[PDB]
């Protein structure tokens, strides 16, 4: 099942020295004190400057032993989203009173999102897959 | 501790110390067996 | 006739008891093969895992490794490798007869 | 040398190994030089993916079960950090693979909070590539460097 779901706005889309890599700074539409940092892969998944995406961390799709590549007739949580990824979530900082700040990392590709009621939901677990659309 | 005779023959002190000595040249080290010698070459498949 | 033993062997040391994975040693063989055989491995919806790896330079030694979902031993994954190896060099042969003559 | 004494000598004390640390600050004397620590920097930087083919042929190309380097008996893989569009592995994670085959399976994953020569600046704005990260065997942050 899922954990967290928001639309944000992309602000900056930032190379780095790097020519397939790029890091997302965004905010919340929903939510005002929202706010998010994503390194993507552009060159799967390319992301511009003043662009809606439907960011969501769930625990799985709807017990595994391992990944399988896709074989036909194989259903996925991933079938409703554009680009996944796969990751964990190794830090959590809190800022101020009442907000908290969660780190994750997709094999380098790091994120960190910044919020208050997630605190329950998003849980330092070792398996944690996040997905965006549009 | 000898004259001198128109390098004399060496003694047995000499024999003992004949350049770092008996001891160090023969003793405390010394050519050995089942050993080999070359150049170095690199190798990471190693 | 005598079927040579020594070009192809099979690493028991390594080898799964199924045996689903298991590490293949053939002589006088490299990367030529070795990368064109892994690739073809690694089209079986089966095998799991494929890599080739040579031990050292100066040996003549060309090791690979396949590891297989059930139902198919790597033995029979190396078996149809080869068999679609030999078919995939059929139609480069084929295909290059054919626009020798299209000229 | 030609006796077991002189061979369990040279195997337990005197061997290489057991040399990773002189006695003079022990500090280490052992470790890559030239190539591999310009190979590091390019292939655990977050601009290095590959596919599952690339991925298993780097695995197996310097981890050979069959010469007795896995301690799984089985060479266990990690999943894709890329899932959708294309299924894609990070560089780093063909170093946690590398750890995952070659540590005992009984003990648990190192972890590890160090940094690296190269300064976050060289690799664009807001990285923390200068931190090395590993928790649970897992390259989580950094590039590895000479140090």
């Amino acid at each position: 099942n899922t954990l967290f779901d928001d639309i944000f706005q992309v602000s900056e889309v930032d190379p780095g020295r790097y020519n397939k890599v790029c890091r997302i700074e965004a905010a919340s539409t929903t939510q005002d004190q929202c706010k998010l940092t994503l390194d993507i892969n552009v060159e799967l998944f390319p992301v511009a400057a003043q662009d809606s995406l439907t960011v969501t961390i769930a625990s799985s799709l709807n017990a595994t032993r391992s990944w399988r590549p896709p074989q036909a007739g194989d259903r996925s949580l991933a079938d409703d989203y554009d680009y996944v990824m796969y990751g964990t979530a190794y830090k959590f900082e809190e800022v101020s009173k009442d907000l908290i700040a969660v780190y994750y990392s997709f094999g380098g590709l790091l994120m960190r999102l910044e919020g208050n009621y997630r605190n329950l939901n998003n849980l330092k677990q070792e398996n944690a897959y996040l997905l965006i659309r549009r | 501790k000898a004259q001198g005779r128109t390098v004399p023959i060496p003694g047995v002190k000499q024999a003992l110390e004949k350049k770092e000595g008996l001891f160090r040249k023969h003793m405390m080290g010394k050519r050995v067996n089942y050993a080999a010698r070359s150049v170095i070459s690199p190798d990471p498949n190693i | 006739e005598e079927p040579d033993r020594e070009k192809i062997k099979l690493l028991t040391q390594a080898t799964s008891e199924d045996g689903t994975s298991a590490s293949f040693q053939i002589v006088e063989e490299d990367h030529t093969l070795g990368n064109a055989l892994r690739y073809v491995i690694m089209k079986n919806p089966d095998v799991e895992f494929c890599g080739y790896s040579i031990p050292h330079p100066s040996e003549n030694l060309l090791n690979i490794r396949i590891q297989t979902y059930g139902e198919t031993t790597a033995v029979d994954a190396l078996q149809k490798g080869l068999k679609d190896l030999m078919d995939l060099c059929d139609v480069v042969e084929s295909k290059f007869t054919e626009k020798i003559k299209s000229m | 040398p030609q006796n077991e004494n002189a061979r369990a000598e040279a195997l337990n004390l005197a061997n290489t190994d057991s040399q990773y640390l002189t006695p003079t600050s022990g500090s280490p004397v052992r470790g890559l030089i030239q190539d591999h620590i310009s190979a590091g920097v390019w292939l655990t930087s977050k601009d290095s993916f590959f596919t599952r083919e690339q991925y298993q042929q780097y695995i197996y190309g310097c981890i050979r079960p069959e010469d007795g380097h896995t301690t799984r008996s089985k060479i266990v893989t990690l999943p894709p950090t890329i899932f959708k569009p294309y299924p894609l592995w990070t560089g780093k994670q063909i170093i946690t693979t590398v750890l995952l085959n070659v540590t005992p399976p009984d003990m648990p994953g190192i972890n590890l909070i160090s940094k690296n020569k190269i300064k976050n600046e060289y690799w664009g704005k807001g990285s923390l590539e200068n931190e090395v990260l590993f928790k649970d065997g897992a390259l989580l942050c950094g590039i590895l460097d000479k140090s």
